[PDB]
């Protein structure tokens, strides 16, 4: 359900889905990891259809009463929240070989599990929800882990991979952000 | 340890030199904890983030976590998140609305003013025949706490009791803070969500980038972040150089401010056309015109200033952030977006949005900032380099730079003036004992 | 094997199971896992069996000749040693709102794979060894990583997951417990 | 640095005062490291986990790792875990059986005593024409030793030669300890697997509470502790309040107790109804309390109980620990669960499946203590809230508090009587060079 | 495709392979990481061919114009850079008792995941890239993460596992190699 | 602080003892960044590693960032990689090749000599009507230089300008050096690819093993290394004990060296058949033996030096490293392969994959060899584990051990006199604030 609030687990079908679907949606999001751990990020960009939303929102500590205001909610400030046009300008500046907190690049290891796939209303339309661990390191030692959910729209496509992705809301498992920057795509 | 003589020896504002122990030391680290974070007003949050009765907002002054608390008299108060039992955390939420504030260890409760007000136990272990017959009165015994003022929306707050209020403080700056905070009667209001995040850097490298520091980014920092921001069709090859404007130096205390004139390149890249014309024409343009009338405020474009120590801000994106130090090599930044209270929404949004953008963790301009600090940082580690003798000279004796449209000391944009009074300023704070002498 | 020492690899069987089985059987842990991370409780209690033994044994450090000493054995202390009884007592806890090691509550990610499937001989009734990061959060800046490996007995179930756990045993890959306590569950 | 009188400053039991600055200073925690845990007697063990010659633990004295090893004569020796040639932990293991200890850098070999005995190459490298006649003497070169004294199974250790005997350190103690130590002939013996894990606060938080502080289980620490071993049908409406009981301070050196009397509710909620019974009814509690005649032990439920510094256990429950300092900022906890060696063995099997459902690091009790001390050490990195001055007043000057059914000073179970004596004893042992004066 | 750049993403087939295929490929990575994990080293080396080339190039930090200077070249000095002679002598160190780096042993933990597989011109025999977390620790506090990618050569073999190790190189997202060693197999 | 009369305490070379508080004080090891890493001749590379105009190399000198970097007259270059602006680092690769370096804060900009050549705004910030004329010099403010001198191949530094020649303080070491770096008229080049880990132990225990000590590889230590390299059919039962050699002190300077006479079988183990024949038998071992006269080079057998402070390398395997410091309780090994020019490819091949397979972070003898030096420094956290006097007597006053075939001062290959000799040239170096005393 694409509006279930991110305190609460994701709202899976009754049965799984097919053998089949679950590994075309591993699969593409194993070549997604490909292209941003190899710095591919005008062919990963390719992948974010024309009316994504992107977006990551701040996650706040709170005690038992005042759980519900955990996440800042849509309409508010965010980590990231972006569309197609800002995504791309993103793009830009990470191919510029101009961005300072990228050059030298990151070190990134995006590891995919725990995905559970959920068919929609629109044929060639799923949501999904996967576990991440992704592990940046860079320069001489610094090291980023990043571990939290993604909770994505994707959409059958025409392209090589086959999908594209219309929606990601990401979950980061942190409130204060704990590297020095959020200069990786999630 | 560090004499006055030989602190103010690590900074000369006269022929243009820093000591780069001042951003490494760990015994000027703590010296800074009691002579400038202990006795300076330091920006906690906006009055919006606590409207209402018993709303509370838990932040830091230095290393020390205080509880911001709106009052049944609608002041604000400030007291440290420290039971004075034992020392645990009383408050151990962002913020929320309280009726009173509890210690779980052994149950002390607090109410919102910060008075110890319910002691389990007391009747039986703590007096003999009523409350206070022993030596224990729980009046003793609340969290300390500190002066607070606010200035146009923005609370701050300080230790000392002897340091100077508020506006004396803010010297001569004032006008330049109006800029963004005083723009309309309806004021200034928080977009909900602190963003916060960890640099490893030591915090003047930041308070002074935005004190005194445009160069940074007319030159080579933000390349790619303004190419973030051109069309398909436009490279870097059709973005013209900016070199009309002035910086600020406040009379007193280490305040700064730098903007381009008549040029709004600078801030349609960050803000964008919809902010960029809202910022300069209009009836809400116009408004503020009048408003802060000392300056030319529609001449003025992609604004920087820091309020010293650690309150940093650029008007007209309308980001601000408290640098909180956490040791001489790391801060953590607290930054949100205020919006003027009766913007349009679509303007509101825009602000939002743009924001996210540009000067956030994930910020296309900010994360090149901070890439630099944490290098710079990374290197003092080394033994010659942290005594570096590091060139504060840009603008020193270099006439005719200031601007007299506007009040105070001015200089270039692309000068150091700004940042040799924060220098200054920190060596003053640092060095001079009591307010008898440094205060304005 | 369910006596298998664990010290030893897990006794797979001679071919791996079914595609299906494997997908459900996966696919019950990415639940079990959003359970927990978005910390359904009550919910996440339910699939365990009313025989449920759950435990997590101490690991000491030894050189070669005592290695058959590094687990502290069954009957001994232990990190978790629990029956559906005293685990519905840790789960009052942890909803009570005055668990304040989880108060406010930690943020976590369990991230469930290598997941090796055998088929026993009560039919409905599997053996099943998985790898886990289990990384943990909270506050401001605290974080634990923790990472082993799970041995299950799952039995075929009439709930909606189609699972209960009716044993777990959890490898910790650590000797000296590096958090300052187990306020999660594995 | 620190002065004998900066140092008694620090804390004031006349006046009920702690200084903050105990718990984070460094150089204090240095001095401690010298003046506390060089010269106390710290335990290491039981004499159970070493049943059979050559058996050994290794385990630590402060933040010195050691070896406690079974002796031929059965007697039990200390050593540093340290080769005397570079330096090398000898000894790589938790535990084990050796019949000698090999260092792995030049294999240098050492008995179970710790006296060297095979250095490679001693012949062809270390003398001309004998061993020892071009000065290198195995015997020189031993690591260091420590005194060693066991008390009713608890293995203690003491590197100081100018230190009181254990018994003597332990003035009016004793039968508090005899609470769980000596309620049969039989005694008692450890149930294998020692838990460890690390907490990152001050050792003197958790030496406290269980030395003194019952006051945060009768209010809101352990209130889902207790809500964990309710049946479904009852909630915390149904506990009643506990306020009957006891502590006790030691005429010298820094121990403490406290326990309820005549209810059993506290001992019931950790521990069961059947080690409940077995602890007050039939056969094994009547040779108790004939065992241990100096105390009302029948009528006391739910002990806590420090011996100074960091020795700590809970009789009835039978948890205990020692917390291993590891800086002014963190701990390890190293504990292990003790039952009498002739229970029935159902009785054993309760105490080791009720301890680790409670105070184990994922215990139902213990979480929730330690949370507390985490957030303590976390605010005190702030430099206002490193120097607050803490009440340690309850109970202080509040009289007819004592009970003459127990030995030595008594107050009320919610008091700090304890506690000041603890930190009054720390600033002695931290202020007075010689046993000259310190000794009882 | 065996030479693409390290730099560069895997080259994965038009449409992912089977989905047995896929489930073979998981199977065997994880009886490979239990066998590992448990240290169960002869057991292990058995999964080596003989003519195994195992390989970890050293990763140098680059800006923009000297990117393609990245990795130390094949042919220079390397990480591991072995045979099945030399990995041979390894599991005899490994396996003596004598190894003082690993006396006591490392508590290891090797997640699998991202996989994806592309059959070779050959048959019987397959490329596959794979993400890892490797999980260390030792002694009382030690702890080390490495991640990367595997990109290996399997090849369909008559032992148990039904596959043997033709080649495996190992890209570690890391420069500076943080851990006091490599005591560990990839 | 520390006197000279107390750090030279630290070390007893007369009676063979050594204070462990050498390896772990922190106000110690900033003493050393002063007195040993701030004037000593420090090895950063190979003249290979930068062959062609403009190539560079960072790397560091103790904990300072340097880029190393070949001058248009085919000098090389070394000089601090810090902006004298704010302090950022110049140079963010590894190496490559540049015609400037450009600080990416303010966009300053270096010639490969270090000079400053470009500094953006100068002309509209910086001066009035010309360059300089307001205090403004580019001229002022490059980043500090290293002396920087070769010695066959090897790349040396020192900041010191009062410190000898690079010669000079080579005192009587220089055949040993050759033993590798001078086989031949086409000297040596380093095989690509620097390897980098992180070790946490002290410098100087590094330094020590491989200036003096083949007692470890005589002993426990290399075991499992040596078993690596058997066939199938062999075991450690096959493999004779070595006990012919001798080790080397040098003069003045803290070097050392050892190695095995006339018994290649410790070569062989680690180098393999192929490479034990090259450096043995046939014209290149022919040759090598003309070019180090001083020296029966084909009598030596698996020698270990180093070159005071951190230059270490082990000639005939040929691995070669410094020991860059992180603190008392971290080290960095930035090590390579070095083989003749020269040589036939498969012998450069074989010692590639020799030196991968041995003495490398992941290879069968290194992994042992730090794992002692971690364990050491894990235990030098106690009190009084910190404080140990350890045992440096092996070989002292034991008589005729010396080797007149060799030059200089020589005593067994199982002997501490290089050991000897290098902690008392760091106490010398520690103590002594002029080279007017400490030079040779
Ligand atoms: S520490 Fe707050 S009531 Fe005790
Ligand atoms: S360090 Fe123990 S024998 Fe050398
Ligand atoms: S810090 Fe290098 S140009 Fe400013
Ligand atoms: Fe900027
Ligand atoms: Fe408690
Ligand atoms: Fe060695």
């Amino acid at each position: 359900m694409i509006s279930t609030p991110l305190s609460k687990e994701f709202e899976w079908p009754a049965k799984p889905v097919s053998l089949e679907l679950q590994h075309q949606v591993e699969q593409f999001y194993y070549r997604e990891a490909q292209l941003l751990d190899h710095h591919a990020f005008q062919a990963w960009f390719a992948l974010l259809a024309e009316d994504i939303h992107y977006w990551m929102p701040i996650r706040t500590v709170r005690t038992a009463r005042e759980q519900g205001l955990e996440y800042v909610p849509a309409g508010a400030n965010a980590h990231f929240d972006d569309t197609h046009a800002t995504m791309y300008g993103r793009i830009r500046q990470k191919t510029s070989d101009l961005n300072w907190a990228e050059d030298p690049p990151s070190r990134t290891r995006h590891l995919v599990s725990n995905v559970i796939v959920r068919e929609m209303d629109t044929p060639g339309t799923l949501e999904v929800a996967s576990a991440f661990l992704l592990y940046r390191s860079r320069l001489e030692r610094q090291v980023d882990v990043f571990a939290g959910e993604r909770r994505d729209v994707l959409r059958i496509a025409d392209n090589p991979l086959g999908f594209q992705i219309a929606k990601r809301t990401i979950i980061l498992d942190q409130s204060t952000v704990l590297a020095n920057n959020l200069s990786v795509f999630f | 340890n560090w004499t006055p003589d030989a602190i103010r020896a690590l900074v000369d504002q006269d022929n243009g030199k820093l000591d780069a122990r001042i951003y490494a030391d760990q015994d000027l680290y703590q010296l800074e904890l009691e002579r400038v974070f202990g006795r300076s007003w330091l920006m906690l949050g906006h009055e919006t983030h606590i409207p209402k009765i018993g709303d509370y907002l838990t932040t830091y002054m230095g290393e020390d976590p205080v509880i911001m608390v709106r009052q049944k008299d609608q002041s604000i108060k400030v007291f440290l998140n420290q039971c004075r039992h034992r020392g645990m955390r009383i408050v151990r939420s962002d913020g929320g609305n309280a009726k009173a504030f509890t210690c779980t260890y052994h149950g002390w409760a607090y109410d919102i003013a910060g008075n110890l007000v319910n002691v389990p136990f007391e009747k039986e272990a703590f007096c003999d025949k009523k409350e206070g017959d022993c030596g224990f009165d729980k009046a003793d015994w609340g969290p300390l706490q500190a002066r607070v003022e606010t200035y146009k929306g923005l609370v701050f707050a300080n230790w000392d009791p002897e340091a100077p209020d508020l506006k004396t403080y803010l010297s001569d700056a004032m006008p330049y803070m109006d800029v963004m905070l005083d723009r309309t009667e309806a004021g200034t209001e928080a977009i909900g969500g602190i963003q916060k995040w960890v640099i490893p850097c030591n915090w003047k490298f930041a308070a002074e980038q935005f004190c005194s520091d445009m160069y940074h980014a007319g030159t080579m920092s933000h390349l790619s972040g303004v190419l973030a921001g051109l069309p398909p069709e436009m490279d870097l090859t059709q973005i013209q150089l900016s070199k009309n404007g002035n910086q600020f130096r406040s009379a007193w205390g280490g305040h700064g401010a730098g903007w381009f004139i008549n040029d709004s390149s600078i801030l349609l890249s960050v803000v964008g056309p919809k902010i960029t014309q809202y910022w300069t024409q209009g009836p809400a343009a116009e408004k503020a015109a009048r408003r802060v009338p000392q300056l030319p405020i529609l001449d003025m474009f992609g604004q920087h200033m820091t309020v010293f120590p650690t309150c940093s801000f650029l008007p007209g994106i309308n980001t601000i952030r408290t640098w909180h130090p956490r040791g001489p090599n790391e801060v953590e930044v607290w930054a949100f977006v205020l919006v003027d209270a009766d913007a349009p929404e679509d303007i509101k949004e825009e602000f939002r949005l743009q924001n996210i953008r540009t000067f956030n963790a994930g910020g296309v301009f900010e994360q090149d900032d901070g890439e630099n600090w944490v290098e710079i940082q990374r290197v003092m580690r080394g033994h010659k380099a942290k005594s570096t003798s590091l060139c504060a000279k840009m603008g020193l004796n270099v006439p005719n730079k200031n601007n007299p449209a506007y009040p105070g000391k001015t200089a270039y944009v692309y000068a150091e003036e700004a940042a040799r009074g924060m220098y200054h300023h920190w060596s003053r704070m640092m060095s001079e004992p009591s307010w008898d002498t440094l205060k304005p």
